[PDB]
RNA sequence: GAAACUGCGAAUGGCUCAUUAAAUCAGUUAUAGUUUGUUUGAUGGUACGUGCUACUCGGAUAACCGUAGUAAUUCUAGAGCU
RNA sequence: UGAUUCAUGAUAACUCGACGGAUCGCACGGCCUUCGUGCCGGCGACGCAUCAUUCAAAUUUCUGCCCUAUCAACUUUCGAUGGUAGGAUAGGGGCCUACCAUGGUGGUGACGGGUGACGGAGAAUUAGGGUUCGAUUCCGGAGAGGGAGCCUGAGAAACGGCUAC
């Protein structure tokens, strides 16, 4: 959430409540759009960057797998990796594909499913990619203690009721599997976007 | 839409007279209890539906999980088994 | 660091230092050494300071949060060089802007101030006809 | 007994005082809305109508319309109700009270009287004196309806509140308001915007 | 700018743990049994009249000013406004 | 979509009919056909409808809780138990209520009683294993003198609201 990533950067001494004063002279922009609340719901991917004379940031994890900063180009920050949360599936070409600060975008890609990724440019959105879900793409692990890893995906299991866990090759140590929840794929042969050591 | 499943035996099925339609099915289990170590057995009877029929008395069934009927059940008879002859 | 004069220096030292655009000033840590001395002031602080960064006025810098720990010739506080005095006031926090001299410090009374606006609903049409109107009634 | 006494025509009001029983009667056992003639309840009161608008009585519980009862009767009460001002402290608050019946009798401290038709001869608190509008219509179809200036004229040159006047606040007379639904481009410019 | 009207909050917080012993509740599911102001982002040729006559703006209360009633009440009557 | 046939869409309809900003606020702009407050339209403010959504909730499934049989059968008065139907409410739902059947549950301790018996994360103290404790700046619920009933509102069976006793 947006108070204790904006706090991350100022942590000197003595700013903190203080943050509403430069929230509300709106020089702080998240994604490219005013948003001065607290309770603002965030995940991995979110850009922040601010109006003018300013800098470009990514979301990224500690060891805990609490948000934090890092420095990203100004040319990634037009760019946005966004997870299809949820679906409204199909007919007459009217998805509401969910992303997980709330975004909706709209229509049609030749494919769709819960679990895959949309890559979204930042503040017109518009699709600049789709990346479909499937085995040797690249994963960050959103929950757990396994968080701030990253692994190339070995198999997924499919079962009835539910497909129970999908399978990580690679850590530091050896594989684990988890939920499609806690799986975020962050790259694909077709479009990849890794390329950062992570986390522990 | 259905349930999380436990597996069962029926205890009953056949008791006093004339029943509606329907079954209690025992489960037994044990779990690790501090201490003593050794596992402390509890029962525990469950009224099952049995929308598919064909439901003899003392026959091992599978059971999944609908939405309460009228209060204590919660299991119906996904599929069966069946036994030799 | 820090002009001498017969009794030591007592060093003005800077440290963990970033400039950030957002709250458009400088913040920093003042680490005083106090070798075989005691406390600096909060005004010769500001006075030498000051000419250094060469924002050049002691009004609207502010130093503060002074605590120490024990065996002394040494204390620690945080202090900020702001880039206008206007710009100032509206990222600070109001105890800074008391003592500074930027603010005044108002009193209030608890009882006095909420009561009162109650007593404002209360009261509908200009009111003074009712005060006649007791007398009368008794 | 007392009786607050309004004449809405100039809309002043004072009290004047109605003695003797035989006068008095004539109002008692009626109920609120109803018309009462001027010359039983005096002399001076000759060609007037009253009508009964409500009063309150020795407790000071004020009439309710409709409830009956020459006493007094506990009913609930609601924001925005009559016999009940100054708000709950809540929303959506509710309040038992004492209300007073509808129907006049001799327990009555006052009774408010407001007069339908302007009699014969003049009351020297009421009649006699007048006052001026405090206010005068602030939106413009309501100005054309009273000034009868006409849709193309356009407003704020003739009026003011309560006509054109000139006034001081603290040693400065010398202007017009900001009348609106008054058609600006202002409101020209996000009604195009509709489209 | 005081106030008044409208809007929203006051359901939150804080406190206590009497009752309450499969109950609260915990882990864990289900919601294909549902709702959700706010947040986030999409989303409106429609509106009517034989689709050329047919529809483009109505008033009425508080602040107020004045007049009143009760021993008193988050008390309230009444007029002239708007 | 594992599983909705709902959705999307087709067709005939319902409706004392929901919405589409008259003061659509505020600060600015082009271009001229009668060079005309002509005719256009940007930006975001607050509000508007329907949808996904988020911040959320509430029911519900599995499993788990101290002590006692000097508590062995419990329940069906007036749903106990299940079926069928309906009305209700956001919704399934004995939820209640009609009709219908006669069940449900128990030695694996049910049913009953007691308990500073809130539950939990946790705490104390124990090598360990355990034992004991959990009023407590957190987490979830309950109550706010005792009880019932209800308005408003997204949401309260509110109590520094009401209404009644």
């Amino acid at each position: 959430p947006l108070i204790l990533i904006i706090r991350n950067r100022l942590k000197y001494a003595l700013t903190y409540r203080e943050v509403i004063s430069i929230l509300m002279q709106r020089h702080v922009l998240v994604d490219g759009k005013v948003r001065t609340d607290k309770t603002y719901p965030a995940g991995f991917m979110d850009v922040i960057s601010i109006p003018k004379t300013g800098e470009n940031y990514r979301l990224l994890y500690d060891t805990k797998g609490r948000f934090r900063l890092q420095s990203v180009k100004d040319e990634d920050a037009k760019f946005k990796l966004c997870k299809v949360r949820s679906v409204q599936f199909g007919q007459k070409g009217i998805p509401y594909l969910n992303t997980y600060d709330g975004r909706t975008i709209r229509y049609p890609d030749p494919i769709i499913k819960a679990n895959d990724t949309i890559k979204i440019d930042l503040e017109t959105n518009k699709i600049v990619d789709f990346i479909k879900f499937d085995v040797g793409n690249v994963v960050m692990v959103t929950g757990g203690r396994n968080t701030g890893r990253v692994g190339v995906i070995k198999n997924r299991e499919k079962h009835k009721g539910s497909f129970e866990t999908i399978h990580v090759e690679d850590a530091l140590g050896h594989q684990f599997a988890t939920r499609l929840g806690n799986v975020f794929t962050i790259g694909k042969g077709n479009k990849p976007w890794v390329s950062l050591p992570k986390g522990k | 839409g259905l349930g999380f499943k436990t597996p069962r035996e029926a205890i009953e099925g056949t008791y006093i007279d004339k029943k509606c339609p329907f079954t209690g099915t025992v489960s037994i289990r044990g779990r690790i209890i501090a201490g003593t170590c050794h596992s402390a057995k509890m029962n525990r009877t469950i009224i099952v539906r049995r929308n598919y029929l064909h439901f003899v008395k003392k026959y091992q069934r599978y059971e999944k999980r609908h939405s309460n009927i009228p209060a204590h059940v919660s299991p119906c008879f996904r599929v069966k088994e069946g036994d030799h002859v | 660091m820090a002009d001498t004069k017969t009794a030591p220096a007592v060093t003005l030292r800077t440290r963990k230092f970033m400039t950030n655009r957002l709250l458009s000033r400088k913040q920093f840590v003042l680490e005083v050494l106090h070798p075989g001395r005691a406390n600096v002031s909060k005004a010769d602080l500001k006075e030498k300071l000051a000419k250094l960064y060469e924002v050049k006025d002691s009004n609207c810098i502010f130093v503060f949060k002074f605590r120490t720990h024990f065996g002394g010739g040494k204390s620690t506080g945080f202090g900020l060089i702001y880039d206008n005095l206007d710009a100032a006031k509206k990222y600070e926090p109001k105890y800074r802007l008391i003592r500074n001299g930027l603010a005044t410090k108002v009193e209030k009374s608890r009882k006095q101030m909420k009561e009162r606006k109650n007593r404002a609903k209360k009261i509908r049409g200009v009111k003074k006809t009712k005060a006649g109107d007791a007398g009368k009634k008794k | 007994m007392k009786f607050n006494i309004a004449n809405p025509t100039t809309g002043c009001q004072k009290k004047l005082e109605i003695d003797d029983d035989q006068k008095l009667r004539a109002f008692f056992d009626k109920r609120i809305s109803q018309e009462v003639s001027g010359d039983a309840l005096g002399e001076e009161f000759k060609g007037y109508v009253f009508k009964i608008m409500g009063g309150c009585d020795k407790q000071g519980f004020p009439m309710k319309q409709g409830v009956l009862t020459a006493g007094r009767v506990r009913l609930l009460l609601h924001r925005g109700t009559p016999c009940f001002r100054g708000y709950g402290r809540r929303d959506g608050e509710r309040r038992r009270k004492s209300v007073r019946g509808c129907i006049v009798s001799q327990d009555l401290s006052v009774i408010n009287l407001v007069i339908v038709k302007k009699g014969e001869n003049d009351l020297p608190g009421l009649t006699d004196t007048e006052k001026p509008r405090m206010r005068g219509p602030k939106r413009a179809s309501k100005i054309r309806k009273l000034f009868n200036l006409s849709k193309d004229d356009d407003v704020r040159k003739y009026v003011n509140t309560y006509r054109r006047t000139f006034t001081t606040k603290n040693g400065k007379k010398v202007k017009a308001p900001k009348i609106q639904r008054l058609v600006t481009p202002l409101t020209l410019q996000r009604k195009r915007a509709r489209i």
